[PDB]
RNA sequence: AUGAAA
RNA sequence: AGCGCCGUGGCGCAGUGGAAGCGCGCAGGGCUCAUAACCCUGAUGUCCUCGGAUCGAAACCGAGCGGCGCUACCA
RNA sequence: GGGUCGUUAGCUCAGUUGGUAGAGCAGUUGACUUUUAAUCAAUUGGUCGCAGGUUCGAAUCCUGCACGACCCACCA
RNA sequence: AGCUGGUUCCUGCCGAAGUUUCCCUCAGGAUAGCAGAAGCUCGUAUCAGUUUUAUGAGGUAAAGCGAAUGAUUAGAGGUUCCGGGGUCGAAAUGACCUUGACCUAUUCUCAAACUUUAAAUAUGUAAGAAGUCCUUGUUACUUAAUUGAACGUGGACAUUUGAAUGAAGAGCUUUUAGUGGGCCAUUUUUGGUAAGCAGAACUGGCGAUGCGGGAUGAACCGAACGUAGAGUUAAGGUGCCGGA
RNA sequence: GUCUAAUUAAAACAUAGCAUUGCGAUGGUCAGAAAGUGAUGUUGACGCAAUGUGAUUUCUGCCCAGUGCUCUGAAUGUCAAAGUGAAGAAAUUCAACCAAGCGCGGGUAAACGGCGGGAGUAACUAUGACUCUCUUAAGGUAGCCAAAUGCCUCGUCAUCUAA
RNA sequence: GCUCAUGGAGAACAGAAAUCUCCAGUAGAACAAAAGGGUAAAAGCCCCCUUGAUUUUGAUUUUCAGUGUGAAUACAAACCAUGAAAGUGUGGCCUAUCGAUCCUUUAGUCCCUCGGAAUUUGAGGCUAGAGGUGCCAGAAAAGUUACCACAGGGAUAACUGGCUUGUGGCAGUCAAGCGUUCAUAGCGACAUUGCUUUUUGAUUCUUCGAUGUCGGCUCUUCCUAUCAUACCGAAGCAGAAUUCGGUAAGCGUUGGAUUGUUCACCCACUAAUAGGGAACGUGAGCUGGGUUUAGACCGUCGUGAGACAGGUUAGUUUUACCCUAC
RNA sequence: GGUUGCGGCCAUAUCUACCAGAAAGCACCGUUUCCCGUCCGAUCAACUGUAGUUAAGCUGGUAAGAGCCUGACCGAGUAGUGUAGUGGGUGACCAUACGCGAAACUCAGGUGCUGCAAUCU
């Protein structure tokens, strides 16, 4: 799959409220920080004597992520997410589909 | 050791005890699901009407 | 595997018609309805948007609903143990009018010109229908219409 | 080697066909549906004589191809290769299924049994009902009882009652005797190599003049 | 359980393992692909494409 | 490296 | 009986949708008095058969045929 | 005791799934040689174990019929 | 302990389910259904396991295949710039003969996953008062438009207020038990050689149900139960056992 | 010689003999809650500890790729805490560094254990010393057998038998 | 804006198949795929412009508890595209292509809180998405036991019994042929109708708070589909010997070798050495070879504990005095 | 009645082979500077309505026409099917009673009708 690399649409962004150009950027999970609460909690619950406490995951099925992408509006920078099928090969750099060629 | 997979036997002695009681139509149904522009303007006009009415018998 | 689909077992039945495929006619369109309307049900498969689901194919409902290309529709649906309303929101390429309804606004508007020529006469309306009463006495004559006898035929094989 | 025709014989199931689907079967040993001289004429073969059921069951090519031999071989004998013409008009579509099992002692450690239940293709056959005909053939008078034994030869292979019955037919028309005769010595008749055409009086005259002249010049 | 023997391939050594016939393994999604040669350098191999 | 029988 | 694998040159064994690799064997030439070995050369593969999909298959999915393998326990 | 496979030139082996038996070995003759051997060429041989349908018509379609080659055959 | 076993007086009234969905769920539960009890609003109807009239929808039976798709038998008559070839001959889109193709109309047989057609039975809806007609009020909706739409004012339209029949009261809620192993018969029907086999569809039954007949029997036929009496019958029978 | 007392006394265990492994006392093996504790040990490699095999005779083949045991460290691999540095107002973050071990590379079979298929060919035919090829860490060597191991199998030949 | 597949007729190279042109062409093509519907100035092919695959949240349908998830339908308020315009457009022509809580993370609000008052980091919140549970309404998870235990189970197996009888076995119909000649003395292929329950399956009704489980020995009784014996008929019966068939189960049907054996195979006698049933007769009648616990050996399988209707060896066989029958 | 435009139902309207066509209207047709699109003024855009022809399109008629449609006192009350039966039969199956009721075939007929507006001897 290909997608271009800026696209319009719609910015609620409080001053647009309409259709800007909005570049494209895909979503990276981020980096997880400690001393958030889960991470707290499970240091905590982790600790000592007692073994896993937690449980942890092996059942794994999917070969695919739903991909995710972030809209800049090139104005007012009102980022914005919305989310796309699963798909094994993935890119922006596109290449065009040019239907006239040969193999 | 297998089992009875599905059967319909005795739904219908069932249902057709105290079964299949018509829905009650009422008079002034609901308004819901209905086009939002006419609810708007079906509000508007008894507002005017029952001012109307009121204006005509004070 | 169990496979129940929104368009399961319905082949022949969306299955358009012989030498009717293609595209649609216009009263289709040129119809007209409007809340109370009763309404048939038929769905047109060459129009795969707006269409109803099987269990309302060759049903009859009544309007509560209109918008641009599409119309608001009642039905009663039996689930377990009584009839459940359903509404949908249709296309009138698979709506048609009830030409029952048709038919009895035509008897009432009857009815009432009966009633005003009773005003005008009390003249005993006997508004209401009646059944095929059973028929009464005649006398059939012979005239150029005697009796020929009858009598069964015997047993050929006939190949 | 086979299994029994009462366990294959009724039509305790529905057509289960040659097709795109099961695309697997085992062939026929039957192959020839017409026997004697096919190449004979209307005309030449007045007498036409059947062989029909009073069942409603399942036959196999086995017997079908048993009784035509047996038929055949008795009129070849007696009356020569062209003497008749036999067709016979049931073909075997049907095809019947076995849930093979094993036949050894000590199956039981990996039977299974019921588990897999639909069975292969081991053979196939017909599907005839009341007065629907399994055999036919046209001949004459003086053939008659030569023919009439072949059919009951055929009978003694086929189970059930089967019946045989002598047509008031004109070959294996549709015709009766004097009506073909009147049109016969009329000209609305025009005979192909082995059945004939007929005159409409419908369509294209002009076609029909090229065709049929002499009725045109009666 | 089923008894696996598989050569790791990018070193050409030998792996053994067992586990029941029902679990799961892992699999890659390998893919060869054909490339042109060019003028080596060292070691890195001087490939391309038709592109 | 081998080289048929008299 | 159920399930799984495999059918590539004369032989053996590789082969990955854009289209067959290697060795040994074969043939020709040269050296040799002659054959070997040796040096220079070339060729050979309905890719088990049918059908299908594909713009196109040895490969990819059915049909069949064959050579094998695995199953076969508690009684 | 059955289920399968096959029984082709004097020998062996393809055979063609339907119309013609082909290859090899062997033998006879020829070439070769001082004569032989091997090597080259050529003919010889074929109902393919007994009856059926019969493709017009049949070894090979397959029905049975005598030879063999395999796989199977209480039970707790 | 989701498993086995046992679970103490009488009578009266009502009275089941073994099915749906989810559960490491399949010997169990939750949920919905089935059933009881408490009643509540009203007082003969906003109903009916029903028919008729009218209107629709279905694509199963049956039928057809000289109608589509697919399969299939046999002939004939043709086209060979036309597949194979045999011949005349040097050959010639030259001539002839034969043979598989293709074309033509004809013929025999078929289809759960083919069909023009197309039932029976089952199934939806309407048969009025919350209605019909007339007039004009409203609106930010709609219209080119005091045009339409929706809801209404006022008035008129009665006894036949809009077919039949019946209604033993109609409607409404709350709460809760037990159950969630099911089986037999008719008819349709899938698997299987077949099965007192396995499995679905409709209805009725057994379970939970005795009585009379089938000698005998869970289910079949007849008929369903307070205690008694009198008569008459059912199904089945009337030689004797055995009432006739 | 010993065992399953109260269903198995045997081919099982043991045994002598063979072989291997660890250990030089600041130790090997083992114990113990610990301890100024302990067994071997009132001992010292012809010894203590742990294994296998099982008299004598003869003989012990090929495989260190796998799994284990073990020896390297010469290494930009990985690399915890403590510790160091930078940033930051600090929490804190990032970076570097990096023990053993793992990884890397060697050894080891009287350690666990393993020890192949396919074609063609000889002047009768059959067979195949021979040759070719795929592949393995290497392909079962000496020797032994339908033996307590051999499905097919009541294997084929002989003998014992009338069978 | 065009109209596809295919066929026919032409055009050098060029042929069956290269590109071009004309005629027919209701779809016999194509629409990402599975299959089915649907579609011909289109939904197919080409061309032009675009990003409605957007935002707000609600309603509805399907599965259905009228819960969720998923998918889809029709609208309202916005922002947009395309087009001359009507209009169409909230992903793919429709039918499938997917995922809760806690946690983590990102976008929005730049809003709330950090509870003695403030600022700033940091943390925690609200709205909306992702990271994934495929056993797909979603636990975090390898084996063995013949040393075994327990609660139960005839809802569930292994014997016997029962229905069924494919298969096993037995008997018929028909008669191409064989039989020197001749279908039937005797056999009788291809086809077909039945029977039996002595096999082996299939099923799981009874039986898991136990019906003592192969064989032999012993011993009786029964069926006949009669091996022999009695009487008879037919013959390709000269005689002898033999074969087929009828009434017939009265009477009899062995000894041994090997094997646990049923069975089989041999030796020999024999008048003949027929088949079967009785809970696959019979264990308070035997035995205990075998099978069938625990010990042990081999082989193969397994990393291993351990497995093998694979082989071998060793391994407790209880009570009748009651009723009935006798 | 004819013709044109916009049409409803979408074959009685289609298909094939021929025959005819007053007027008028459509159409064929003539031209390329202009907007416009094409490999090409062939298609499409624009201009004149002049040059000319009703040959073709278009309209209608013919065809023992193919096809379509309708009807049958044709097949057929058949096939199938609902309900009942201590009905028959070994069974497959069938008949009877109360009921519903096809298709194919056979024969006969028909071959577009029609709305709004404008126009033509
Ligand atoms: C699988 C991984 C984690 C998973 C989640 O943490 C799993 C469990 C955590 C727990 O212990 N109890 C729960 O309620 C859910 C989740 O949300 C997935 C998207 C990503
Ligand atoms: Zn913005």
């Amino acid at each position: 799959v290909n997608v271009p690399k800026t696209r319009k649409t719609y910015c609620k962004g409080k001053t647009c409220r309409k259709h800007t150009q909005h570049k494209v950027t895909q979503y990276k999970a981020g980096k997880a920080s400690l001393f958030a609460q889960g991470k707290r909690r499970y240091d905590r619950k982790q600790s000592g004597f007692g073994g896993q406490t937690k449980p942890v995951f092996h059942k794994k099925a999917k070969t695919t992520k739903k991909v995710v992408l972030r809209l800049e509006c090139v104005k007012c920078k009102t980022r914005a997410q919305l989310t796309l099928k699963r798909c094994k090969h993935f890119e922006l750099g596109g290449e065009k589909k040019q239907k006239g060629q040969a193999l | 050791a297998k089992s009875k997979n599905h059967t319909a036997h005795n739904q219908t002695r069932k249902a057709h005890r105290n079964g299949i009681k018509k829905p009650k139509t009422y008079k002034y149904p609901s308004l819901k699901g209905v086009d939002p522009k006419f609810r708007r303007n079906h509000k508007h006009a008894l507002h005017g009407t029952a001012k109307a009415l009121a204006a005509a018998k004070k | 595997g169990k496979s129940h689909g929104y368009r399961s077992r319905t082949r022949y039945m969306f299955q358009r018609d012989f030498r009717k495929h293609g595209a649609v006619h216009l009263s289709t369109y040129l119809k007209v309805y409007k809340v109370g309307d009763i309404v048939d049900i038929k769905a047109n498969g060459s129009i795969q948007k707006g269409m109803p689901h099987k269990f309302y194919q060759g049903k009859t409902g009544v309007v509560y609903n209109v918008t641009k290309s599409s119309v608001g529709v009642i039905i009663n649906k039996m689930v377990g143990n009584r009839y459940l309303e359903k509404r949908l929101n249709l296309r009138v390429e698979h709506i048609k009018h009830s030409k029952c309804r048709q038919e009895f606004l035509e008897r009432v508007k009857a009815n009432a010109a009966k009633r005003a020529e009773a005003k005008a006469q009390g003249v005993a309306v006997q508004l209401k229908r009646q059944p095929a009463q059973p028929r009464e006495s005649r006398i059939v004559s012979t005239e150029g219409n005697v009796p020929q006898t009858l009598a069964p035929v015997p047993y050929e094989t006939f190949i | 080697a086979r299994r029994p025709a009462r366990c294959y014989r009724y039509q305790k199931n529905k057509p289960y066909p040659k097709s795109r689907y099961n695309r697997a079967v085992p062939d026929s040993k039957i192959r020839i549906y017409d026997l004697g001289k096919k190449k004979a004429t209307v005309d030449e073969f007045p007498l036409c004589v059947h062989l029909v059921s009073n069942e409603l069951e399942q036959l196999s090519s086995e017997a079908l191809e048993a009784a035509r031999i047996c038929a055949n071989k008795y009129m070849t004998t007696v009356s020569g290769r062209d003497a008749f013409h036999l067709r016979v008009r049931v073909h075997p579509f049907h095809v019947l299924r076995i849930n093979k099992m094993l036949s050894c002692a000590g199956a039981d450690r990996l039977q299974q049994g019921m588990r897999g239940a639909w069975g292969k293709p081991h053979g196939l056959a017909a599907r005839v009902d009341i007065g629907q005909i399994i055999f036919s053939v046209r001949t004459k008078d003086s053939n008659k009882d030569v023919v009439v034994e072949g059919l009951r030869r055929a009978r003694y292979k086929f189970p059930g009652q089967q019946k045989i019955i002598l047509s008031k037919k004109w070959g294996f028309t549709n015709l009766d005797r004097p009506e073909y005769l009147k049109k016969r010595e009329a000209g609305e008749v025009k005979d192909d190599g082995a059945f004939v055409k007929f005159l409409s009086k419908k369509g294209s005259l002009e076609n029909n003049i090229r065709e049929f002249p002499e009725y045109f010049a009666a | 359980k089923v008894h696996l023997v598989a050569i790791d391939i990018f070193t050409g050594k030998k792996l053994e393992d067992l586990s029941p016939s029902t679990h799961n393994m892992e699999v890659p999604v390998v893919k060869r692909n054909e490339y042109q040669l060019l003028d080596i350098d060292d070691g890195f191999l001087s490939l391309m494409n038709m592109d």
